[PDB]
């Protein structure tokens, strides 16, 4: 109604999934239970965006211990991948070779082992129903289907679920996901191992290879979600902000905010057109300085990023960049000193 | 990419961003399992592929077996000195996730916008390369003028910039917002 709630809240990109997370909370689930239940649902209602074929990060705060952690369940390059595997955007964007090893389900499993309070099966139940029963296509999916209408209509296996009368579904029209329903059911009952080292595994490998990919059973067997006890943080006034470091973009966010905090923004910063305009100019320039550094980032297990990240989260270093923001002009690319090698 | 924010009754919280990368990922659906596979390989940099006009390959983000590609995602939790959660926030929607997340935080923490306004407020984006400031359709045009007179070349996003889900502690309890750009809505008790 108002969306101010006395006790608990779930904010997802589909109403039904916000509700499904809310119901898990109401039935005694932790924040993690609610997030998993909602995510299983978003994987259906916003299938273009995310799902069990993908990967995720969770930033988790425990109010008891007052500790934050991060769960890294992002996809990884298969063991057979190599630097020069692609020769055009087309090759890296479409078909099996574009597929990295999915981490989603191992990510749910780890977050659930550490923080769950409802049974695993209970998390999938509402989404199994939804996928079998069907749901009206929401605003977001409809626009994504419209955007990709050509590619979807010419591929029969996608059109099988995403079309009606050989044309992409529109908003309000019913979407059913009968195979995902079965798959979700298998996951609910057999657990995470069903995906990585169990009854779904050989079919996964065969689907990726049929489409030209190189993921093998061993890639699946070997996938691991990772617990990070010490996320990135930055201090802002009397508050701390927890966010994931590389390979995610916490260090960029940290740098944007640390640059901007030295201007002491407040309601006044946007009260008149003169102030507002200068304020937004400053924001954009902080974006530009923050991105200069970004191209030195990569997976910290393969790239040494400790120095880069240390700079990006340092208030002193941010103060040095803030002093180079001219209030009366933006600058050319080289002014921000983007770097491509250390 | 989709973003989800949760606060439970005990004050614990989750910020969760999940993705198959581009819309419908690889466009490979299993006819048997119905799984739709990611195209996360495309988040790697590649020496052959020309990314943008003038944009070089970044060797830190080349493909290696067992390597994870760089990502714009940034699921974030803000905790006050007293140990209570102040904000749970993150974004989805491509290259503009990190700047949209920054803007949501700036809007609420500094400009004093309530969470729904912070989510709905017009956004803008610049990432250095390419060398252009994108603004949303309904941005205050005094901002557009302030950028242009300071020599930014601005352009208007033809759709929208990112998708933000957020929760913020208030006097009234936990205030939640889902981004109308995608059509979501919060739920709680
Ligand atoms: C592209 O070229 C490289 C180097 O010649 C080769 O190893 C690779 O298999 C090719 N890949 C594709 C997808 O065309
Ligand atoms: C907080 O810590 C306890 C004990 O270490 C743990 O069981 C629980 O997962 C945490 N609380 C939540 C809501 O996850
Ligand atoms: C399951 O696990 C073991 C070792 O992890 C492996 O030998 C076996 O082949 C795996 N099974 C499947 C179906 O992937
Ligand atoms: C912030 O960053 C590091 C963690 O490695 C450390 O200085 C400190 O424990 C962190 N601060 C908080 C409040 O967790
Ligand atoms: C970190 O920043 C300092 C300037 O404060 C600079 O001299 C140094 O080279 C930087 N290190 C890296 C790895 O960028
Ligand atoms: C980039 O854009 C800015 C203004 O939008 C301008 O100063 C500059 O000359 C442009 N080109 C390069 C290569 O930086
Ligand atoms: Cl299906
Ligand atoms: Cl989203
Ligand atoms: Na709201």
């Amino acid at each position: 109604d108002n969306h101010v709630y006395t006790r608990a809240a779930v904010a997802a990109d589909a109403k039904q999934c916000s509700k499904i997370g809310r119901d898990a909370l109401r039935d005694g689930g932790s924040a993690v239970d609610a997030a998993i239940a909602a995510l299983l649902c978003v994987g259906l209602m916003n299938a273009h965006s995310m799902g069990i074929g993908g990967g995720l990060f969770l930033t988790i705060y425990n109010s008891t211990t007052r500790k934050a952690e991060v769960i890294n369940a992002r996809e990884v390059a298969p063991r057979l991948a190599f630097a020069t595997m692609f020769n055009s955007s087309e090759q890296s964007q479409k078909g099996g070779l574009s597929v990295a090893v999915p981490g989603e389900i191992r990510g749910y499993e780890l977050a659930h082992q550490r923080h769950g309070r409802l049974p695993w099966a209970r998390l999938f139940q509402p989404s199994i129903q939804l996928a079998r029963q069907g749901f009206p296509v929401g605003k977001g999916l409809a626009a994504a289907l419209e955007n990709k209408r050509t590619v979807i209509e010419q591929q029969p296996v996608l059109c099988e679920v995403f079309c009606r009368d050989r044309k992409v579904l529109r908003e309000g029209e019913r979407l059913t996901l009968p195979q995902l329903a079965d798959t979700y059911e298998t996951l609910a009952i057999e657990g995470a191992q069903a995906f990585y080292n169990g009854s779904l595994t050989a079919q996964i490998v065969k689907d990726i290879q049929a489409a030209g990919g190189i993921v093998t059973a061993e890639d699946l067997n070997n996938y691991r979600a990772e617990l990070i006890e010490h996320p990135l943080n930055i201090s802002l006034g009397d508050a701390v902000l927890y966010m994931p470091s590389a390979p995610l973009s916490g260090p960029v966010l940290a740098l944007i905010l640390n640059i901007l905090k030295g201007y002491n923004f407040s309601r006044e910063s946007v009260e008149s057109p003169e102030q507002k305009g200068l304020t937004y100019h400053r924001i954009v320039e902080a974006f530009r300085f923050a991105y200069a550094k970004r191209t030195l980032l990569g997976d910290p297990k393969f790239v040494d990023v400790t120095e880069v990240v240390r700079n990006m989260t340092s208030e002193f270093f941010a103060a040095q960049l803030r002093a180079q923001i001219s209030d009366d002009t933006t600058h050319p690319i080289s002014y921000y000193k983007p770097e491509f090698y250390t | 990419t989709a973003h989800l924010s949760v606060v439970a009754e005990d004050g614990s919280a989750v910020s969760a961003t999940s993705t198959i990368n581009l819309y419908f990922g690889s466009k490979v659906r299993s006819p048997v399992s119905g799984i739709l596979f990611n195209n996360e390989m495309d988040d790697f940099s590649s020496p052959s592929i020309t990314n943008e006009f003038g944009v070089p390959p970044s060797p830190a983000n080349f493909i290696q077996p067992g390597k994870q590609p760089l990502s714009s995602m940034c699921p974030t939790i803000m905790v006050g000195q007293d140990g209570q959660v102040r904000m749970v926030v993150g974004a989805a929607g491509g290259t503009q996730i990190t700047t949209a997340t920054a803007l949501a935080i700036i809007y609420n923490l500094w400009f004093g916008y309530d969470v729904k306004r912070a989510v709905e407020e017009p956004r803008l984006h610049n990432q250095l390369l390419p060398n252009v400031t994108t603004v949303e359709r309904n941005i205050d045009q005094a901002v557009t003028a302030a950028l242009e007179t300071r020599h930014h070349h601005t352009q208007i996003a033809s759709t929208f910039i990112a998708v933000v889900q957020a929760i913020v502690r208030t006097a009234g309890g936990w205030a939640a917002a889902s981004d109308s750009r995608k059509g979501g809505e919060p739920a709680g008790y």
